[PDB]
């Protein structure tokens, strides 16, 4: 399975609202993640099972979608949420990643 | 508190094979699939594959000619050995847990990681 | 219609002014006269809690998500979940047994931790009536009839509540009044909760709602305590626990809550809660003038029960009965043990039960005595009689 | 005797009717006066609860029976009975030391369970008292003397309850009579219970009662709360555990319950609780006539205790004067800190000490300050004075 | 200054007595006027509660002193220390990791207990209110002017309680007066406490103080309920526990108390709990006699806030409004949706805001509805208007 | 929750030897007396005998010189042991937990069964 | 030990009241235990100790005597109280059962 | 309830070895320093000296050269030898639990006593 | 380190207070302890650290001083508490007793 994310970067300021695509070759049901990484550190799980929160991600943070096309979003942006958003199916092995989305500050 | 640390040799020449260890603390091995996922400096990220304590295990297509992991649960630490290695192989080291539940059915993916360790 | 004040209700004085002492209930009205006056009509309106604090919630709806758990071979310690520290998740602690078919390098009690996010997916809300703040309005109007000039018969609505039971008015020919009233409840708010469910609100017993094993939450928020009465722990295999959120209790409740009377919400406040009995005792404060009293003839012609005796809820019971001939008169009704002596050994709940006119149905009120009696309404052949047991 | 009513008790209208006001005691009694009238005696014959609810039974003597025990080797599993699964058991579950010595094939920790029937063998009720249905009864009839031609003096029984604060009677000459009354009770049912314990019955402390350490059943029945107030399990050995009860509890209860005032149950009812203090204050309504008011001269002769104050329970003293010489007249009462400049510093309960005809025995109830006070009953050198410390 | 009676206030009966209905306020003074006769000035000087019965303590600081502990290998039986017997110990029994490397004879389980004395450093008193003992005394005394000689003008103060609502008092020309008098009050003690918390004092929410997540002590004293709160036992590591009190917790409970109503303790007995709020309902009872109403003009002269309108705390809200040019008159006071149409929808809880001379200072209580409205005083174009926002 | 379940042969020939053997589950045999009963067909119950994990035991005076019972505690499970077999042994045979308990002194006597096998 | 019971059948509608005698040879004191049974079943216990109930034996069943002379009492008979009783001794070895009392509908 | 009880020769000869046993239930003796104190008829308190579970020990000074202290945690009991023995030594002998606690530092110093022995 | 006593002995009767006094060569801090002893019994502690009492010692009992002199008080002297009482330091080893303070009847 061969996952896409879009766009590959994306520039916003603290207090918008963004939104991240995330697609599979194939039907994936809801078995995506979400993980938000920064440079230098071990990515950190932030949605499992297309849009259930890992405790204690902020309730800015909501995940949607099934089978096909998913979908991020940050209802209000914060200094913290610029990073490095990847998706990952894990519906069947081998489990794969997006390319990533960059969120940097503008 | 659950803790993964991967540790090894840092500096590895072609050719060769490559032992990484990943030493797990503050719970048992008996459980999920213990993986191991890397990421090429500025690119993205790879997921190589898992074993279990069943001695069930699972590795990346593009890898799997090469890619060896392994299950010591005496001392709760599993192996990742990378043989004919390249250039491409430059990449920092994750190991991770992938939570797995089959008694109430919740599966978080990869849900604890280690810092990672830069292997060239 | 209005019933009018007897002699004795109100009293003149040489000088200062003249009072009158009523006892008002609800949807009835109480009418004061005076010669070459248009009369004075007054009613309770309604007594009703506004905005009651909010004392208690308690879950009997709860679902659980996010479960995880965290174990440890023996000797190696015990286990932890960071969830441990969170309180909106319900948690155990326990111990499995460990060994060699299951990853341990020896057999013993190993340490295992389950954690899972409780939420409360319905709850019944538990609300505290501030006794001093017990409102009930009480409107005042002269008897609009034929029009007369210089005579203004405007509505005047009066509030109240508990503390302040005084509050004024003014009529013309009647002039400035002062009404000094209380409130007497018909249910012990001191010992009840008003409690909301759905679409519904009831007053039940407070010891009653205290004592219900289901998870609750302070009224200052918080987490929700005793979450155990409606989440399981399944005994432990190997690594895993299953974690278990128990079945919906609405059903417990609402079965419970038969036996409760009900309260209802106000339809264009809707934050208001009316309450159905209850009576308000006024002395009306008037400067001197002279009123027009009216005597009243005991009904003797028979009579008739347009609703039959039924329990109210709160220890009473109610009727109506018709009086299709007895003109105006005011119903006999006491409650004795047989036909024959009819010694009253109840009490009337209701302030002189008057049919204005004929052809006119009056709602009574009465407690009666425990066990079996006989409730009877006028005298002579002709009237009613009931039987009652209440336990 | 009655004691009449003074001018200032009563007013007359020039229309409408004329209005007593009075505050009437148990075991005492008014009479209201009327020129060329019988007089009409007025009581408070009873204040009483009738039937409170049930909210909690506090059981003090447990008796256990049908004792079961289960138990499991290490690593075999949990031990279970089926009694676990049964409210009215009390249940243990632990691990004991099992090895080669007691039939397991290894040594370690063993489950072991342990039930038992519980059945409360004798318990405390405590009762809810409605305070919106307290009763009252007000006896009213001409004063039986002479007898007069046409004039009824048949013996009227008023019924009343907190909601139901206005009754009517009717008499000769003075003719109708509508009562607008109120209770006062003289404890906080509030904050109280009514425990009853085998034949006795007292008015208790509601946090006292449920910080009480004993098992407790809740007002809608049910099972037995905390039952390991009563029930002791030993530690386990091999694969049984000792179960015992604990002792009857009832010396400790009744121990506490001296500090407490008891209630009388009715003699030929044997529901109602009958209360011995409190206040009925009465509006009587008649229509308009002339009453005659009676002024009262104040003690002035040598009075005595016939029974010396005494602490009443609630926070106020008892006491009996007798007025030998006095005549008729009002005893005065008052609690200062000293005998010199006697100033007032306590509250008199007693509405008006009246000793109707000489050698006549008066109740006066007072509430004395904090601390060391003086009783002082009377005035000048005859006085009666008696030393009170209250904490 | 006093206000004076109004013409409806009082009543003159054709024999009898004359009687005055007043509804007495804290810090408001109500005369009694009569021609040629000093005016008799009538005060609510203080309404109190004495000395509350204990009902429990809650404990925000705790120190632990004398820690013990005890150990046992595996299977050798349980660990107990002689302090698990005494009830001023917090005591925790749990097992430890036992082995070679601790002195033990076979790897297992072994029984730890740790016991610590529990001393309550700081703790928090809550009072309950016997609501038949609130007290209330009222002041009278005739007009201090221009001597005249034979009138007494001493003052007589009348000390009253919940139970006693009738007290007696003297004066010349007006003769022998019977006050019968009622309580009530601004907040609903029935569901507070007086909470105690080393200077201070407030009145809480029962309920609020139960939910406390405290170690309590009940009213008859005893040991101490729930240590645990504050008293924390570490997992055992060998043969040893690390046992640690938490920290003190009185930030948490100061800042639950910002929203809670203080009240004052008295200055000279400081035992006493006087009351800001709370009307006293009285009916005076004189011998027949005339008496002198006053008539008031609505103020119509521009006003003004010397204290704008601001919460009280218990739902009303207070304001003082001054009256330069107005002479006397009562303050026309309403509160409604908007300043157009100006239909009241608020509950004014002050009797009567009449301001006695030019350039007076009034307080106005008003009990305004919930969301947003409108506090207009006055009327005309000079009328002062303040927005309000209840919720 | 303890349950008993006997089994052996249930077809056996005359003047041989019956095996039979009653499995507890639930809980263990250290306690107890351990029990044989049984009843012919449509006549009555007869109380076959004991043993205890003491090795104590008791047998029916009309029995007792073919019969064995024997306790192993190692697997939870005790054996009946019949001997010169006849047509009166014709009989359905359960067994039973005698219920005792010395440290508070409770004895519910036959108080769980098996459902019984049908020899012949 | 020998135990003997009365009657040996007994014939009654839903609703009767019933009455089952035991004897024992000797003094058995209150070391009594009766017995229901029904065909193919085991036998189940409803009394213990002469005179204490089963959990959770319904309380129309009860049981009485000490010694020598017992009896067993169904207040309000019911169709499921249709079987065979026996009694057992168990104050001494060997334990002895009575040979029962059938009970059938009428 | 921990408790402690000496016992050995009450009789002893001079010149010779003094064997005393301190043993100790209701608790291990892994904590704690496990002492013996004596005293002479009539006359005082004499702290002869301590020992440990990890071997430390200390002797009183006027004493240090006879006598040895040993500790045995298998059967929870430590031993007094005492030599060279001389009229001085008639005493009563006492041993003891010095409770100390290196967690939650509470040392109460001798908290448990044995009743004693007499030794002449 | 060398520890004394004041006075050898004292006598007294019931209800007397009394106090003794105790002292070290040199500082012991607060590592002191109070010990009473009667006739062929062992000594039971009393004082630990200076102050603070033994469970359950009766509260008549008290001590103080730090370093160098401490003191033993009895408030309200009773029947039980005639006795030898010893004191001991325990801030270094060898720990030391004093030779004691005997409390007899008058």
């Amino acid at each position: 399975i061969v996952m896409t994310q879009s766009p590959s970067t994306l520039s916003a300021s603290v207090g918008d609202r963004v939104t991240i695509t995330c697609r599979a070759s194939q039907s994936i049901g809801s078995w995506l993640a979400w993980y938000q990484q920064k440079p230098g550190k071990a990515p950190k799980l932030l949605i499992y099972k297309a849009s259930s929160l890992e405790s204690g991600v902020p309730s800015r943070f909501s995940g949607s979608g099934s089978g096909t096309e998913f979908t991020l979003t940050i209802s209000s942006l914060q200094p913290e949420d610029f990073a490095t958003y990847y998706c990952q199916q894990y519906n069947n092995y081998s489990y794969t990643f997006g390319p990533g989305t960059k969120l940097e500050i503008k | 508190e659950v803790q993964l640390v991967e540790s090894g040799p840092r500096l590895v020449k072609p050719s060769e094979t490559l032992s990484l260890t990943c030493t797990v603390s503050g719970g048992s091995t008996y459980n999920h699939h213990w993986s191991w996922i890397r990421q090429p400096p500025g690119r993205g990220l790879e997921w190589i594959g898992y074993i279990s304590y069943s001695g069930k295990s699972n590795y990346n297509p593009s890898l799997k000619s090469r890619v060896t992991i392994s299950l010591e649960p005496s001392t709760t630490q599993f192996s990742l050995k990378l043989n004919s290695l390249t250039a491409a192989d430059t990449a920092v080291y994750y190991c991770a847990r992938e939570y797995r539940d089959d008694t109430n059915y919740y599966y978080y993916s990869l849900d604890v990681w280690g810092p990672g360790t830069m292997v060239t | 219609h209005c019933i009018g004040i007897t002699d004795r209700d109100f009293i003149e004085g040489v000088h200062g002014g003249t009072w009158v002492s009523a006892t008002l209930e609800q949807d009835k009205c109480v009418t004061v006269m005076a010669p070459d006056k248009p009369s004075l009509d007054i009613s309770l309106q309604t007594v009703a809690i506004d905005g009651p604090a909010e004392a208690r919630k308690v879950c009997y709806s709860a679902v659980l998500t996010h479960v995880k758990i965290n174990d440890k071979c023996p000797s190696t310690g015990e286990a932890h979940l960071a969830e441990e520290n969170d309180g909106d998740n319900a948690c155990k602690r326990t111990y499995s047994d460990r060994g060699w078919g299951n990853g341990c390098g020896l057999f013993g009690k190993g340490s295992i931790v389950a954690c899972a996010k409780f939420t409360c997916a319905k709850s019944m809300s538990l609300f505290e009536v501030d006794q001093t703040k017990i409102q009930y309005v009480i409107r005042a109007q002269l008897h609009v009839g034929a029009k007369q000039e210089n005579w203004n018969t405007d509505i005047k609505t009066l509030k109240f509540d508990a503390l302040s039971g005084s509050q004024e008015a003014e009529f013309t020919g009647y002039g400035k009044a002062t009404l000094e009233c209380q409130v007497q409840t018909a249910v012990d708010f001191g010992n009840s909760y008003i409690a909301e469910m759905e679409k519904d609100s009831w007053i039940v017993d407070r010891q009653w709602a205290q004592d219900l094993t289901l998870p609750w939450q302070s009224g200052s928020g918080g987490i929700w305590r005793e979450m155990h009465h409606l989440v399981e722990f399944e005994p432990p295999h190997a690594a895993t626990i299953r974690v278990l959120a128990l079945g919906n209790q609405e059903g417990s409740l609402k079965t419970a809550l038969t036996g409760a009377m009900r309260v209802t919400k106000d339809e264009n406040d809707n934050n208001l809660y009316k309450l159905h009995g209850g009576h308000v005792s006024c002395r009306v404060k008037l400067s001197a003038l002279t009123l027009k009293g009216t005597s009243y003839k005991m009904c003797t012609d028979k009579m008739s029960f347009v609703k039959n005796p039924t329990d109210t809820g709160h220890g009473t019971v109610v009727m109506q009965v018709k009086v299709p001939k007895g003109a105006p008169c005011k119903i006999p009704v006491i409650v004795a043990d047989d036909l024959t002596a009819a010694v009253n050994k109840g009490i009337l709940v209701t302030v002189n039960p008057i049919a204005s006119t004929n052809d006119d149905e009056v709602l009574i009120e009465v407690n009666p005595p425990f066990g079996d009696s006989y409730i009877i309404v006028g005298t002579g052949d002709s009237r009613l009689t009931y039987q009652w047991h209440k336990e």
